[PDB]
């Protein structure tokens, strides 16, 4: 369930290429992709937060992600996870995401924001699922046999596998300190921030209402939101809070590796003729097939090829 | 297949880190100075300079290690066994046996 | 590194872990707060794409192999020595045939 | 190939198709997909977005 | 900006030097000798390589 999901909120995290082939800070901030599935199952993992609003009441339909400094709310039906084509997205919770893609040597993730913004983070990730079996096909068939494999469950019971969580670092925001008659009064905005100067008084320390400075200059400070009650994951692509860790945590993740049976299509019959001491196979591949063949005796002698078009052999 | 863990870098607003030591079982810690890392809102840090990142990272089996993974043996001896059919008093019958 | 056995563990619930990937860190790119670095990839999911045949499919004399537990069945090598211990119930008398 | 469209206010799709042989050249002497997070920065040019005609 | 490859995983021998590649993406090979006759070679690696110089 949720429940741990009340103590912890998005972040935005640095992304090399948002959609543009420019790199800006994104809520959608690929983190970590995992491939261990040998079905071809992706588990993503992203700096949104889906399935849960922000006044942390589970819903499915509804995703929240952090607006600058407060957690907004979107609709899940636009997000969605491409790599080379479309991909169907199999599950999403929290920071967690599943889908099966096509083959492709990239992977960008994205939604729409509730002021109708698109934002996306795109990845260098060379996707090529393992071929199971000794048949690249590349849909399940009517008919065929069942080979074992991994997946992704679908169970959010989430155990058995944490991620950390820590305390927020301050949060650097020039916004918070507007210049007035040359001198900072730090707006703050009815949440605690930060403050240090560069003037000669050479003040600093923490303020929780408009402080103004009548000396130092704009350039010459710099405000960050300071306190932050809720934690987020120790991405390691955000500042630590300090040389070690506090206000720690274990978010067990979902979706654990189970194992199941996949089905493969086998190849339709090849065609035999019989000469003295050998046979002739005329093969009919619908997709790269491999051909083996061994001496039932002491010495095997084995040989073996990928068979991608109509061929003749002769053993 | 192994994961490598890494923590989020501290950074320093001002001076040099300093770096620690752990017996991980690749631990690896660096110190960068002259960093200047930007936020989403404004620069992290205060000074243009003087700033020293600290990363360190290190690895770790990974969670489908209880699952996917491959077995190293040695084969000493194998104890034979067989089954066996033998038309006994002419009724088929079988027989399990090492 | 990068050849198979890279990371190496005595039980699947051990926590001793041996890895030799030559974990490399690198300089933080030009204000970001990244950790880039260079490392081996994983040598099982190389050795994965470079398995080749088993012995399943190699093997001499007509073997199959199987799994839980390791077996090699029905192999064409040798002979069976087999000996029977028929009782004198099952002989019948030469007079009665 | 390459095709452009957009849809009418009549709520009619129009579209046009050339065959274009586009494939970007390598900058570098690697052959990559994405831009990555780190890494080294080599000379290319750009059409700039400025309309300044 | 472009990426830049891992690092081999470099092994020497008598007057031989001994490579593994890891390349994420086609890369580009090149060395050459630093005397009078350079004999310049070069090769696209696509995937892991044992390379022997």
């Amino acid at each position: 369930n949720f429940n741990v999901y009340k103590a912890i909120r998005p972040y935005l995290a640095h992304c090399p290429d948002c959609g543009e082939g420019h790199s800006c800070h994104s809520p959608v901030a690929l983190e970590r992709i995992r491939n261990e599935a040998t079905d071809g199952t992706l588990k993503i993992q992203v700096s949104l937060q889906i399935g849960i609003k922000t006044d942390d009441s589970h819903d499915w339909t509804k995703l929240r992600y952090m607006d600058n400094h407060m957690p907004a709310d979107a609709e899940r039906a636009r997000l969605f996870v491409r790599t080379s084509a479309p991909c169907t997205i199999t599950g999403t919770m929290g920071h967690f995401i599943l889908a099966r893609c096509p083959k492709g040597e990239t992977l960008t993730v994205g939604f729409t924001d509730g002021r109708k913004i698109s934002h996306s983070c795109t990845h260098p990730f060379h996707h090529d699922p393992p071929v199971i079996g000794r048949e690249k096909f590349h849909s399940r068939p009517q008919h065929g046999r069942e080979l074992p494999c991994s997946t992704y469950a679908q169970s959010t019971a989430a155990t058995a596998e944490e991620i950390e969580v820590h305390m927020p670092p301050d949060t650097p925001d020039r916004t918070l300190m507007s210049q007035q008659s040359g001198n900072v009064k730090i707006t703050v905005n009815s949440q605690t921030v930060r403050y240090k100067c560069n003037c000669g008084d050479s003040n600093e320390g923490l303020t929780t209402t408009d402080k103004v400075i009548n000396n130092c200059k704009v350039d010459q400070c710099h405000a960050a939101v300071t306190n932050h009650k809720k934690w987020q994951y120790n991405s390691p692509l955000v500042p630590r809070n300090a040389e070690l860790g506090d206000r720690k945590g274990k978010v067990h993740i979902p979706f654990p590796l189970a194992n199941v049976t996949c089905r493969v299509p086998k190849a339709r019959n090849p065609t035999v003729t019989y000469g003295k001491n050998q046979v002739i196979m005329l093969l009919y591949p619908d997709h790269p097939t491999l051909l083996s063949y061994r001496n039932m005796g002491e010495e095997p002698n084995y040989q073996e090829e990928w068979v991608t078009h109509k061929k003749e052999i002769r053993l | 297949e192994y994961k490598t863990v890494i923590p989020s870098p501290y950074v320093k607003c001002c001076g040099t880190a300093e770096c620690k030591d752990k017996s991980l079982p690749d631990y690896s810690c660096k110190v960068f100075t002259g960093v200047y890392p930007f936020m989403w809102g404004g620069a992290y840090c205060f000074c243009d300079t003087e700033n020293t990142q600290l990363s360190e990272a290190h690895v770790e089996k990974s969670e489908s290690c209880k699952t996917e993974f491959a077995s190293a043996y040695r084969a000493h001896t194998a104890s034979a066994s067989a089954k066996l059919r033998v038309l006994y008093q002419g009724n088929n019958v079988t027989v399990s046996a090492y | 590194p990068g050849q198979f056995g890279d990371i190496q563990s005595r039980t699947p619930e051990s926590e001793d872990v041996y890895a030799n990937t030559q974990l490399v860190l690198q300089r933080p790119s030009a204000g970001t707060v990244h950790v880039p670095y260079s490392q081996a990839p994983s040598g099982f999911k190389y050795w994965l794409k470079e398995r080749g045949a088993s012995l399943q499919h190699t093997a001499p004399f007509g073997c199959q192999i199987a799994t839980n537990p390791v077996r090699a069945m029905n192999c064409a090598v040798g002979n069976m020595p087999i000996s029977i211990d028929i009782p004198d119930a099952a002989f019948t008398r030469v007079v009665d045939a």
